[PDB]
């Protein structure tokens, strides 16, 4: 069992919590072609169905580090936030991008608005979350929160979360006044 | 206050060899900053974050390399280690031992090599390693490029 504010911490620079907030379904990516491979079947994070210009925010603290506009093929209009520890989140089919590359991005900041660009077979917003460039299980991140906090320590083939908390702990300690003298 | 202790977890500050600190309490690369020293020498990581890579390998002349990914685009890189005792995806703490200095790699004689990269790019070590407790505004004074404004705005907003 974790103190409040390790998991504070972690909800503040881990992907979590859902990235738009008007949807009508969730379905993996893996359901239809995929927006660059053109097939089914591709592990490759979750699409939302979602109502043109709806906003969407970030999932975590981070830097953006790429942003494509003006596209129509592929991903479409894109942002990728990069956070700390590994993670990376992925927003795409983008109507508009309000941020640009290399700026810092706060949790919950409006990053851009959802639309149908690329190859999105419709109105939606495609999301994922990486850890080292590898492909997680998003919804695990979507329903972790204060009062859900088991969710996505279950996506823990690649991630060790002991270790991880472990590292979060020696940053937590230091909110108590203290301490190395000699 | 709190502010200062917590922005040093996560940024990279310090030497990252002990002898380097208890001195400063050391030439320039092309770029980075290369630390000479005997074979097993201990690493430590200059903040904390996620091996990004664990490299044993020749990695260009670097030899064995580890790269510490950090929080809001900070990386280091410690290269002609002779051995590492972290694996690519673990999480390590600021100050944890990460590897034990070498002469692998294309070195002419045994040494740290260490690089701070903000978004992959170098900047000056100097300006890290000399950053500390005492000389806190060091980096800012130093290292313009970063958009400091912005970023200690947002570690702030973490501590709440
Ligand atoms: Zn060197």
């Amino acid at each position: 069992n974790l103190n409040l504010a390790q998991k504070h911490l972690a909800l503040m620079l881990i992907p979590n919590g859902m990235p738009i907030k008007t949807y009508s379904a969730i379905k993996p990516t893996k359901e239809r072609n995929h927006p660059i491979k053109k097939i089914k079947g591709v592990e490759s994070g979750i699409d939302f169905i979602a109502p043109l210009n709806t906003p969407v925010y970030a999932s975590a603290d981070g830097i953006v580090d790429f942003v494509k506009t003006n596209s129509n093929v592929g991903y479409g209009n894109l942002v990728r936030i990069e956070h700390a520890f590994g993670f990376s989140s992925i927003y795409t089919h983008l109507d508009h991008v309000n941020v640009q590359p290399k700026s810092f991005i706060q949790k919950g900041q409006l990053i851009g608005y959802s639309g149908k660009s690329g190859n999105s077979g419709g109105e939606k917003l495609h999301y994922e979350v990486r850890f080292l460039g590898k492909i997680l299980d998003a919804q695990k991140f979507l329903a972790w929160d204060l009062d859900h906090f088991q969710s996505a320590l279950e996506e823990n083939k690649f991630i060790e979360w002991k270790n991880l908390f472990w590292v979060l702990e020696d940053i937590v300690q230091l909110q108590e006044h203290v301490d190395k003298d000699a | 206050g709190l502010q200062k202790s917590f922005i040093m977890r996560l940024i990279p500050n310090d030497y990252p060899l002990e002898s380097y600190r208890r001195v400063s309490a050391v030439l320039h690369n092309h770029t980075g900053l290369d630390l000479s020293t005997a074979i097993n020498t201990p690493v430590y990581a200059s903040a904390s974050g996620v091996v990004g890579l664990a490299s044993k390998g020749w990695n260009g002349g670097y030899g064995n390399l580890i790269k510490v990914f950090h929080p809001f685009g900070f990386k280091t890189y410690y290269a002609h280690l002779n051995k590492i005792v972290v694996k690519t995806g673990e999480f390590v703490k600021k100050g944890q031992l990460i590897g034990y200095s070498g002469n692998t790699g294309m070195s002419t004689g045994p040494h740290l090599h260490y690089e701070v990269r903000f978004l992959d790019q170098p900047i000056n070590p100097m300006s890290f390693t000399k950053w500390n407790m005492k000389d806190f505004e060091e980096v800012f004074n130093k290292e313009r490029s970063i958009r400091w404004q912005s970023l200690i705005t947002i570690i702030n907003r973490l501590m709440q």
